[PDB]
């Protein structure tokens, strides 16, 4: 039996930037 | 996607690739996206493509990343939580 | 994430850092947490962070965990399935 | 072949407290 | 939840509990959920809890299970496919 | 390496009833 | 759902019935669905059911598919990226 | 220990159509 759990949390980041249209 | 601070992805064990959950605090929108190396100790949290829809810069965010693991592993499993200053700093 | 009574954790098998669906009768919502272990026998169903955009004080909610297991146990696994009274307790 | 079966319900609780701006 | 029709779940080889992702045709709605065994040859596709906000009587749906395999397995695997009347009966 | 797959689809059934709060 | 020309199934490494994350840059939604092959050189990429209600002829799209692995597969494994033209066609 | 890894990605493919009553 194989539970999914909590591994990973970065807590109250803020967002620096966003684009659309990003290549990569 | 989201490219994240390469400090922030040792600090919360992550991998390039790796698929992580966005929530947003500021409007309440939720996804799933992959984890992108970002400038080491730059702060970057850089949301990339369709998710710029849903999560803006100056939005506070959690991202959480969820393994798969045996009833064994799950009960005695440690997290990596990162918490980070104003500047995506960890603390 | 989700606050929620230690004895209902025990009760549904549910361990903290466990991914939790929440699904709300109120209002239709759903997401996907996890589940923080909460004061035992308070009654506490408490919702953190982005979540509260969406999950309200006072709404009826459906808390569901999944595990994932071979064909053989799949076919008889039994889940546990906790009922509870207008305060929170297991019946 | 995994499948994704239910393991845990807790049914028709109600919601006591939400807090947009928990640190945890 | 979502309650089927033993029939169906036979003929798809879905268990009771298993994991399920409904599909609405007429409004777009897309949502996880699990499956309950309804009674056999009935034609049954019931709603159960908050989901019967998203998806409604006279809704046309696709009920889908995945599963996860290695890469070898998954090359080989072959999926069961039912389609049904308007009755939903088997074809 | 493990992918998801499909495994199970029934296609273009009608829902015939729903209930906002069943006990089960 | 969502069929794929079989060239950039074959590109990216993915499967007929293989789940795939659609997202849509043009306006933001983002859906789980899986992998038809499409006409080999057509440049197709088709919306079936459900979906249809979200995503729209003349949208950009990204298609993602995930896999599970073990800790020790995840740090080594490289993800086939597939970069297309106007019609659909790798670079 | 499972973690979940991108695996395949197409990158900013044009959808050529939609069909809401597709049967297949
Ligand atoms: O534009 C996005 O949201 C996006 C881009 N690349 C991958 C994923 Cl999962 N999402
Ligand atoms: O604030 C939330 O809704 C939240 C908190 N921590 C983890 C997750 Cl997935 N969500
Ligand atoms: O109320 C629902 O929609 C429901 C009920 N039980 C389980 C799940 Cl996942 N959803
Ligand atoms: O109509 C749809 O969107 C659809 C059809 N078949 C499977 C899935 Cl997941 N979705």
């Amino acid at each position: 039996m194989l539970r999914t759990m909590l591994k990973s949390k970065i807590h109250r980041a803020t967002v620096t930037c966003a684009d659309l249209h990003y290549v990569g | 996607x989201v490219t994240i601070d390469a400090d922030l992805m040792d600090a919360a064990d992550l991998l390039e690739g790796e698929q992580v959950t966005i929530v947003d605090i500021d409007n309440g929108a939720r996804l799933v996206t992959y984890a992108i190396t970002g400038e080491r100790g730059s702060g970057v949290i850089g949301i990339n493509g369709a998710a710029a829809h849903l999560v803006h810069p100056g939005d506070l965010v959690i991202l959480i990343a969820y393994a798969t693991m045996d009833d064994a592993r799950a009960r005695t499993y440690q997290p990596r939580i990162v918490f980070v200053d104003a500047y995506n700093k960890p603390i």
